[PDB]
């Protein structure tokens, strides 16, 4: 315990949060033609929200020209859906952050049993529920979205992950603080 | 069953007392 | 028809060969004892800490 | 000898049971067998 | 084992010397390689740098048994002088072994925070001290 | 199908009855894991291969490896013809990837269970001693066979053992004098030569 508080320390998982949540929303204004949005939202987020794993709220919304057409939820690699089902005007990301252990450190069974717990309960405010959660285990650096896609999103989404899990000042901060606790250097 | 072999209590023996025959001493 | 001893930090039974009254092959922790003039392994010796 | 593989189970799990007092528990399952095992080079105790 | 190898081997490398003799010339010192680390001596004695001034040490055996009056820290070891004795086990290929019962390499780091630092692979990392 | 050029699965499995075996402290107790697998009979020829391949690794002979296989053919028939099996495979093409510290541990190895009647002697008749049915390293390897045969059973209980045996490939005695005097030449070279007696009776009836 005394480790862990100094690895996230000076409110680090508050300023991991909220540098994905800002590095999703300036990728999707960039690509907003293919989209048809109107706007991308940030949402005024409560502080004790991004280490709440008991509820959550939706972070980034979108707000469409068109109403879209989003598939049935799948995960981030899967392959193709029927978009057919659910015509939407908007939709929520959210982005989970979890520390995994040695038993539970799978990305993609916790997202999918978080989106299907969090979509199903009646506290969890979500606008217009279709949308993908995003989640990021901290502890194995980790990566997962599980969600409806209408189109372009996901092989977007992924580019846009495989950059931001090597891109991000907040990850490579936590990262740096886990390596000075563990004095570890790399030769070559 | 506990048949003459084995130990009187794993308590203090810090093994669980797990007993298996040996398959190899036969004939 | 047993010779016990104890060495250095060994327990010893030096069992001769036709004292056996049957010969059975043993596990690692069993000297077989040469004669020299012979090369035939007429006793054996047993260890233990 | 069979006295001396008892004490080397009961002698092996002390040692096991001083790094488990070390850490504020004793639990079995906290201390898969690659924790005392696994070699210095890759971050283990390197316990023989 | 030990014992039963060493008789030959001493046999081997005294024929060897004697071939030496015969031939007038320096032993090869590979055709001596195979048996290296043979023999309770341990043959790789003969060939030490300091063999000289060793031939002098003489009851090397008996004060290293009675160190136990002089000093708190005997050692684990009383029984060789690895100077007149060589190294007598080797333990090299246990760390190996163990490795794939945990399961390689890959199965031990699951139970680490190794992905947590962000390194690629294993290899480069050394350790710090 | 995909065609399998990796044996991943035998890799595997060869990687288990290595660990089952080092993870032991005595002979008994390697044979009973072994046995607790209930390997299958297709993988049992193999099984025994990875414990000979591993008593090669040793570079000295154990008494280890010996009580293993004892074990393994008093428990059911299928491991001893598996060790039948092996004896032969290993003598007629084995030999010639072994060096000469890896046969002085299998002419031992083998040399123990033919002493103790694990293996009988019906299965040296497979081996033949002439010039050109031999391999250097083959007269190699049965040398350190005969000497484990001597320094267990005795000089007298394997002149017994070998007029019981009835075999060809040491003893040619209906003809064939260069086989003759090259048996006498190797056994000699040995250093037994007491159980050549019959040869030489043999050899000077056809001078």
């Amino acid at each position: 315990k005394i480790s862990l508080i100094q690895i996230f320390r000076a409110h680090l998982w508050q300023k991991i949060h909220e540098s994905i949540v800002f590095d999703i929303c300036q990728i999707l204004d960039g690509e907003l033609d293919v989209l048809q949005i109107e706007s991308v939202t940030k949402e005024t987020v409560h502080p004790r929200k991004s280490y709440k794993m008991n509820s959550s709220a939706a972070d980034i919304t979108m707000e469409s020209v068109h109403e879209w057409e989003v598939s049935k939820p799948s995960l981030l690699h899967e392959t193709n859906d029927s978009f057919k089902g659910l015509i939407t005007n908007k939709m929520w990301f959210d982005v989970q952050l979890r520390y995994g252990d040695y038993d539970s450190h799978d990305i993609s069974r916790y997202v999918r049993a978080k989106f299907l717990d969090y979509t199903t309960d009646n506290v969890s405010m979500y606008p217009s529920p279709t949308g993908v959660m995003i989640g990021i285990d901290l502890a194995y650096n980790m990566y997962d979205a599980y969600g409806n896609w209408f189109n372009g999103l996901k092989p977007l989404i992924q580019n846009s992950m495989r950059t931001i899990m090597k891109a991000n000042p907040a990850l490579y901060v936590l990262r740096e603080r886990i390596r000075k606790g563990l004095q570890i250097y790399q030769s070559s | 069953s506990y048949n003459g072999i084995g130990l009187k209590s794993a308590k203090g023996s810090s093994t669980s007392g797990h007993v298996q025959r040996s398959l190899a001493s036969n004939n | 028809p047993n010779l016990l001893f104890s060495m250095c930090g060994f327990e010893v039974r030096i069992l001769p060969r036709q004292r056996m009254e049957e010969v059975v092959s043993n596990d690692e922790g069993v000297w077989d004892l040469v004669d020299e003039r012979t090369k035939q392994r007429t006793a054996k010796a047993y260890l233990k800490v | 000898t069979e006295p001396l593989l008892d004490i080397l189970v009961k002698g092996e799990t002390r040692i096991q049971n001083r790094v488990k007092l070390g850490l504020n528990s004793k639990m079995p399952t906290r201390f898969p067998p690659a924790v005392f095992y696994t070699p210095k080079e890759l971050g283990g105790l390197g316990m023989i | 084992n030990e014992f039963l190898d060493s008789q030959r081997v001493w046999a081997e490398y005294a024929t060897k010397r004697q071939e030496a003799i015969q031939q007038n010339r320096r032993l090869a010192f590979e055709e001596l390689e195979g048996s290296w680390d043979r023999g309770i001596p341990r043959i790789s004695t003969l060939f030490q740098r300091d063999r000289h001034t060793l031939a002098y040490d003489r009851g090397h055996r008996i004060r290293r048994e009675f160190k136990q009056y002089s000093l708190e820290r005997n050692s684990p070891f009383w029984w060789t002088n690895s100077h007149h004795d060589g190294k007598l086990w080797n333990l090299n290929a246990y760390r190996t072994d163990v490795i794939q019962a945990l399961g390689g390499i890959e199965t031990i780091l699951e139970h680490t925070l190794f992905k947590g630092t962000g390194f690629n692979s294993w290899e480069g990392l050394f350790w710090e001290k | 199908q995909i065609y399998d050029m990796t044996s991943t699965n035998d890799v595997e499995f060869k990687k288990k009855i290595y660990l089952v075996l080092k993870s032991s402290l005595s002979g008994d107790e390697a044979a009973h894991k072994l046995l607790k697998l209930k390997i299958a009979n297709n993988l049992k020829k193999s099984v025994v291969d990875i414990i000979i391949k591993s008593s090669l690794q040793e570079s000295t002979f154990s008494k280890f490896y010996s009580i293993l296989s004892e074990r393994m053919i008093t428990f059911h028939r299928s491991w001893q013809t598996a060790y039948n099996e092996t004896f032969e495979q290993n003598y007629t093409q084995d030999i010639e990837d072994y060096e000469t510290d890896q046969l002085r541990i299998l002419g031992k190895f083998w040399g123990h269970l033919i002493s103790y009647e694990f293996l009988p002697m019906d299965c040296l008749k497979i081996i033949k001693l002439t010039e050109e049915e031999s391999c250097p390293q083959g007269r190699i390897f049965i040398k350190f066979l005969f000497q484990e045969l001597v320094n267990e059973l005795g000089l007298d209980e394997l002149q017994l053992r070998l007029n019981s045996s009835k075999l060809d490939g040491m003893f040619p005695l209906e003809g064939d004098a260069e086989h003759i005097r090259y048996s006498i030449n190797f056994f000699t070279a040995i250093g037994l030569g007491l159980l050549t007696e019959d040869m030489r009776s043999r050899l000077t009836i056809i001078q």
